[PDB]
């Protein structure tokens, strides 16, 4: 009789909790701070930024500082969940196209540092598709550090068709910081960045037609919306509200030559054989925090409809809890009567 | 990956219906076949004798089913297909928009009921 722990590690935040809950009970920043002259994690690291050098162990969805990642996992088990990792099965998530060597390192740490008794590694986008009640579709997962388009057919990702875009929410926060200089604001420090991130989440939206929105917004002050800063000062944001997330569609705004999210989704579908494309176009599922902008579904629908053959039926699905759809999918999967047969046990791992 | 109901799946021509109940796959009483609770999600396996057997898996989502139920119905569909060596064709069926193939499995046609089993969430 044992309940699995579900941990979804992102570039910006970790989501953690117990199988069978409808949402993660723990969400904290994926940050490790160590003295400038042993380590602090998450919210406590930010409250001590003056004393610590802060680092992000996950870059563009890939674990890249293993020592600090181990600190994140220790904090998850001991300080957030108060769970003995050696006494629970664990479901852990990984990015699309995560190298097998990285999964192997993640597994070694879980079995040999934390002594987990059993573990299962799931692909984030696949969990999100399941949380939407689908086995076939294409997931557009846009987080803080990376965006992926992942075609999935009858339950399994098609690896040769997955796209990775390094543009995601943190680039958008930084772009908002940049364009607010037009108005005289000089947000630049790590703490100011977390304020601008909140402005972005509260005030931004995606225009249905960017050129037309620029024109209408210039004709009155109705575009302008206010935001109360921590110091009590008020900031007014205008067309920055939609110019900021427009960079998802026009990465040149950021000085990137990358294709936008609409083109990338189209290209990902085209990599799949023609006989399954209809099911992908009809099941474009949004996932992750950077897909939360008002207007995103309508805009993507227009733009992908333009690109795709006119015989296709384009349907963009925007689940309301999609900020946590990976974690939710993991909670469902690890609750099923069959999960016990999917995991790898420590004894199996240790004997090779 | 097995399960007692997996062991019974697709052994003979016919129609098998399971309801998702608290993260598990529970047989629907045969007297109820064709009636579907709008609050629930179900997995349906149609087995046809060709020499070999042909398999169509449908997962049916009621308009009021909870996220755990629709998610589990999708996952169990994948797992059943895997148990059938991938040879099943999977079909998503939404209340009121089901394929003619799926409706055709029920001589009395598809009908819906208010209610359903409690969410696992
Ligand atoms: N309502 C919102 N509107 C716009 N952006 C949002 C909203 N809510 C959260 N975000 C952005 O979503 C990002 C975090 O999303 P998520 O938690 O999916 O990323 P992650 O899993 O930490 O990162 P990744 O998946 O890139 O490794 C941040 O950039 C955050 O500002
Ligand atoms: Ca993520
Ligand atoms: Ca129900
Ligand atoms: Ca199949
Ligand atoms: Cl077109």
């Amino acid at each position: 009789d044992v309940q699995a722990l579900v941990v979804d590690n992102g570039s910006g935040n970790v989501k953690a909790g117990v199988a069978g809950d409808d949402a993660p009970r723990s969400v904290f920043p994926s940050i490790v701070g160590r003295p400038k002259n042993d380590a602090y994690v998450g919210d406590e690291a930010q409250t001590k930024r003056g004393i610590l050098t802060l680092k992000y162990p996950i870059e563009h969805g890939i674990v890249t500082n293993w020592d600090d990642m181990e600190k994140i996992w220790h904090h998850t088990f001991y300080n957030e969940l108060r769970a003995a990792p050696e006494e629970h099965p664990v479901l852990l998530t990984e990015a699309p196209l995560n190298p097998k060597g990285n999964r192997e390192r993640m597994t070694q740490i879980m079995f040999e540092s934390f002594n987990v008794p059993a573990m299962y590694v799931a692909i984030q986008a696949v969990l999100s598709l399941y949380s939407s009640g689908r086995t076939t579709g294409i997931v557009l997962d846009s987080g803080d550090g990376v965006s992926h388009t992942v075609p999935i057919y009858e339950g399994y990702a098609l690896p040769h068709a997955i796209m990775r875009l390094d543009l995601a929410g943190r680039d958008l926060t930084e772009y908002l910081m940049k364009i607010l200089h037009e108005r005289g604001y000089g947000f630049s420090t790590s703490a100011e960045k977390e304020i601008v991130r909140d402005i972005k989440e509260k005030l931004c939206y995606i225009a249905l037609n960017f050129d037309e929105e620029m024109k209408t917004s210039e004709q009155s002050s109705d575009i302008e919306k206010s935001y109360e800063l921590p110091d009590g000062n008020i900031i007014t944001v205008g067309n920055e509200r939609f110019r900021c997330p427009e960079a998802l569609f026009q990465p040149s705004f950021l000085g990137k030559e990358a294709a936008g999210i609409h083109t990338t989704t189209f290209n990902s579908i085209k990599k799949c054989d023609v006989d399954i494309r209809k099911d992908l176009y009809g099941n474009i599922v949004l996932s992750g925090g950077t897909t939360m902008y008002e207007g995103i579904g309508e805009r993507l629908t227009r733009d992908i409809t333009t690109l795709a053959p006119s015989t296709m039926k384009i349907k963009v699905v925007a689940p309301p809890e999609r900020k946590y759809s990976v974690w939710i999918g993991g909670s469902i999967l690890s609750s099923l009567s069959t999960f016990q047969q999917m995991w790898i046990t420590k004894e199996e791992y240790d004997e090779s | 990956v097995e399960h007692p109901e997996f062991l019974k799946a697709g052994k003979e021509p016919g129609l098998q219906i399971w309801r998702v109940e608290k993260f598990d796959l529970v047989p629907v009483p045969p007297n109820l076949y064709g009636d579907f609770f709008t609050g629930d999600a179900y997995v349906i396996l149609k087995t046809v004798q060709l020499g070999n057997l042909q398999y169509d898996l449908h997962y049916w989502l009621g308009n009021e089913c909870s996220q755990d139920e629709s998610g589990a119905a999708a996952i169990f569909t994948v797992q059943l297909d895997d148990y059938l060596n991938g040879r099943a064709v999977q079909h998503r069926e939404v209340q009121g928009f089901e394929s003619s193939t799926f409706s055709g499995y029920f001589k009395s046609g598809l009908k819906y009921k208010k209610g359903g089993v409690a969410s696992g969430f």
